[PDB]
RNA sequence: CUAGUAACGGCGAGCGAACCGGGAGCAGCCCAGCUUGAGAAUCGGGCGGCUGUGCCGUCCGAAUUGUAGUCUGGAGAGGCG
RNA sequence: CGCCCCACGAGGCGCCGUCAACGAGUCGGGUUGUUUGGGAAUGCAGCCCAAAUCGGGCGGUAGACUCCGUCCAAGGCUAAA
RNA sequence: CCGACUUUGUGAAAUGA
């Protein structure tokens, strides 16, 4: 964003150069899900089913005990960063199966 | 151990006599590299002997941030704005580094002047004999072409030592530069403690 | 059997002298070329060289 | 110069200069610094005080670049300006010195200065460098 | 394009359908020899992405390996030495089982060269890998530019020398920065380099 | 060069790299995946010819559980010039 | 130096905004063992758990939140010094 | 020696939730 302060030490220290906005590259969309891959994954999801711990997540969420849902999801997957979003995804599956 | 001497750090408890590397072949590598350079020059005649063009870039690392050096290649932005296609730039003696990022106009125009200079004093033989297509060069000046030797576009490593003479103004004398220089250090120390009280100022009031 | 403390290739064969000390020594040698008594002492037959 | 080593003069003296009573065996004290805490204790705690133990906190992955502050005392600043642009100057007009162009980050305040004003333009300044430059009539311009 | 479908269906490895088909394949595999020629990949997508082609000369061989660590082969658990090298039962082999399978197939199959190998099925005692082998004397491989590079003599026994996908994994070549700077060109190369006493001429 | 340094070690003996910088040389590439479907456009082998490290014709086979072509993230595919 | 004359195919360049597909018992996590300078764990390996697509790996002290710098693995080839 | 996870699937009852 805006350039350095020009003063060698302190908040936003450094030497002043007129900063520049980088053109969009490939790999800034890296991971942006696409129409067909979403189609594929969603189709295969119910055909395969749900893994047993994911079913336990569904059960704990439909009880509403989100802390233990996250806890067991973390103990299965391994890290909080992915446990959190696995809980989000399974909460999404429960809203999309209590929508109807 | 005995009388006052440094605590030894001899790292010679392994079998170092199996891994001594002697440099008696130093003149030999000098001469072999020289021979290789002659036989590359004759082959790439009449290309420049230093190779393709290299960008002026800054070094990393606070110790050398101000000292410019030759980089690896021009970025895509730079090639595009100097009007030279991606796949053609390495062809005519211009390196390309798709991994660099241009973060400054100061860097971009600095290298764009180099691209323009290289295209200014570049000559390109036709791919065939009589057919002179677009981007080629005329025979009359093709006929004096030579192999430049050494660095054909030198890079100054630091900006020149220049000390002009100027007035000492009253408001320049009043400037407490050390007080200034302590104030932002104080702000950097207190940056968290300030923004926290701001955060709960919003959260409550 | 062996020799005591066998000779090894990683002796200090080449020694280093300061570049400025080489230059000083070449200066003193050039100066000593100019003095007829030094050449004649050093062993050159110079009784008929002009200057 | 083996023709000079004192071993050569010790030829014929049975003990090669290491004594008859206490002979010259392999390692009667141990390899290297053996027994710093035990029997070379007198040596280590007479000539190398502070050898044993931890002091201070660790610093994983230090780069020496992070700690780079080349410094110059005030006394040497005027050597940096050539005599011609010392002449092209008067009481109100003074030369400007970019120490970063000379390779210096901080400007420390040791020594005398001439009464002639000077505008040193640095990245870091001390208290005393500023006090001496101001008292000399110059000024400071902080850049980076 | 079906390979996205089949790849995702192999991503869901704890689903009921995959559990069924993978148990029954595990039984079929356990009833056959350790090294068996198989006509076609069971995982066409996985085979393709590693460089398999429905072309003559690319053969597929299913390899079985036992699981568990490498327990030290010494005459009674007696290891003559200092107490710090005296263990037996919790040592681990420094090559992964994928590599072990490749290095089994490579030895038994002399006239063919190992391209890749991929997991197919697993149980309590045996892992089953499918190893893609390439016949480099076969003209249909001599005439494919994407695979000639494997006919040059410098690619002999890649598996036996640590050059395949599993090879680079267990060599630790998957990484470039710190955490992986010692393993370039090899751990032994860097040890030699760091141990060479450089005695310059004018030292 | 960093550097016998940061770190590691009954923190004892000892052990010990990397970034930055300067040099030598510098070249980047190709796959898999959505994408001929009026139509396997691909490859091998036998036989035959010739100009012969291959090319061509014919007949078998491989292959649709995908050969060839386009693509590789720095992109790319489309449409206009 | 000589005959052979390079297209409606491909590329480059300019614009568009629509798509934009990218490697799984793999990463990643626990524990064990070895190894490292790598220290709440440097690589590797065994066993168990086991993914993600507004995502994933890093930023040398484990932890959660906010922001920022950076790169795109789990397929392959590549002289020169 | 024994404990847990794994190959390890099926349905049934009785006691705890
Ligand atoms: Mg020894
Ligand atoms: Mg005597
Ligand atoms: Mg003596
Ligand atoms: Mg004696
Ligand atoms: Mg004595
Ligand atoms: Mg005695
Ligand atoms: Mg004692
Ligand atoms: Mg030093
Ligand atoms: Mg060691
Ligand atoms: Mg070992
Ligand atoms: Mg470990
Ligand atoms: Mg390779």
């Amino acid at each position: 964003s805006q350039p350095k302060s020009g003063l060698f030490v302190g908040i936003n220290k450094g030497h002043v150069v007129t900063k520049r906005e980088l053109p969009p590259r490939p790999s800034d969309r890296k991971g942006k899900g696409t129409k067909r891959v979403h189609f594929v994954r969603n189709l295969i999801r119910e055909v395969a089913g749900f893994a047993p711990y994911e079913k336990r997540i569904t059960e704990l969420l439909k009880v509403g005990k989100d802390k233990r849902a996250l806890k067991v999801a973390k103990r299965k997957l391994g890290t909080h960063k992915r446990a959190k979003k696995k809980r989000e995804e399974m909460s999404s599956v429960l809203r999309k199966m209590r929508s109807a | 151990v005995k009388h006052n001497n440094v605590i030894p750090n001899g790292h010679f408890k392994k079998h170092w006599q199996n891994y001594v590397k002697t440099w008696f072949n130093q003149p030999a590598r000098k001469q072999r590299r020289r021979i290789a350079r002659q036989k590359k020059a004759v082959k790439i005649f009449p290309r420049p002997t230093s190779g393709p063009l290299r960008p002026i870039v800054q070094c990393q690392t606070r110790k050398y941030n101000m000292k410019a050096r030759a980089g690896r290649g021009f970025t895509l932005e730079e090639l595009k704005s100097a009007g030279i296609p991606k796949k053609l730039a390495p062809t005519i003696g211009i390196s390309v580094d798709h991994r660099r990022k241009n973060r400054s106009l100061e860097g971009m125009q600095s290298n764009i002047q180099r691209l323009k200079t290289y295209k200014a004093k570049l000559v390109i033989f036709p791919r065939r004999a009589r057919k002179v297509k677009a981007g080629d060069s005329t025979p009359e000046e093709l006929a004096n072409a030579t192999q430049v030797q050494g660095d054909y576009m030198p890079i100054a490593r630091g900006e020149k030592r220049s000390v002009e003479v100027v007035k000492v103004t009253e408001e320049m004398k009043e400037f407490k530069a050390y007080g200034k220089l302590r104030v932002e250090r104080m702000n950097q120390r207190q940056l968290g403690a300030r923004q926290k009280k701001a955060a709960e100022a919003e959260k409550e009031e | 059997g062996r020799m005591f403390a066998p000779t090894r290739i990683w002796r200090k064969w080449h020694r280093r002298v300061n570049v400025r000390l080489r230059r000083v020594a070449v200066a003193s040698a050039l100066a000593a070329t100019a003095v007829p008594a030094i050449v004649t002492a050093r062993g050159h037959r110079i009784e008929s060289v002009p200057e | 110069t083996t023709r000079f080593k004192k071993n050569r003069k010790k030829r014929g003296h049975v003990s090669a200069g290491h004594g008859r009573v206490g002979k010259h065996r392999k390692h009667p004290g141990g390899r290297g610094n053996a027994g710093g805490m035990h029997h070379h204790r007198i040596l280590f705690d007479k000539y190398h005080p502070g050898y044993f133990g931890k002091v201070g906190m660790r610093y994983f992955h230090k780069l020496s670049n992070r700690f780079y502050t080349p410094t110059v005392n005030v006394e040497r600043l005027w050597s940096m300006v050539p005599s011609d642009k010392a002449a092209e100057a008067g009481g109100d007009k003074a030369p400007v010195v970019d120490v970063s162009q000379f390779g210096y980050f901080k400007v420390l305040g040791k020594g005398m200065l001439p009464e002639k004003p000077i505008v040193v333009k640095a990245k870091l300044i001390s208290k005393i460098a500023e006090k001496k430059i101001k008292a000399a009539g110059g000024a400071v311009v902080l850049v980076a | 394009g079906a390979y996205k479908f089949v790849s995702e269906l192999w991503r869901r490895k704890q689903s009921d359908v995959m559990r069924f088909v993978q148990r029954v394949r595990c039984w079929e595999y356990r009833q056959q020899p350790a090294i068996v020629r198989i006509t076609r990949p069971t995982r066409p997508d996985r085979a393709r992405r590693l460089g398999f082609k429905a072309k003559q000369g690319y053969v597929v061989y299913r390899i079985r390996v036992r699981r568990g660590g490498r327990k030290r082969p010494v005459p009674k658990g007696i290891v003559y030495g200092k107490p710090k090298h005296q263990g037996i039962t919790q040592l681990k082999f420094q090559r992964n089982k994928r590599s072990v399978a490749e290095e089994r197939a490579g030895r038994r199959l002399g006239g063919l060269r190992v391209l890749n190998s991929y997991w197919v099925n697993e149980d309590s005692t045996y892992k089953y890998f499918e190893v893609i082998l390439v016949d480099v004397a076969h003209s249909a491989v001599r005439n494919d530019p994407r695979i000639n590079w494997l006919c040059k003599p410098v690619h002999k026994h890649r598996e036996l020398r640590g050059l395949t996908s599993a090879g680079k994994k267990f060599r630790g070549l998957r990484g470039k920065g710190h955490r992986h700077h010692k393993n370039r060109p090899s751990r032994r190369a860097t040890w030699k380099r760091n141990q060479t006493v450089s005695l310059r001429r004018y030292r």
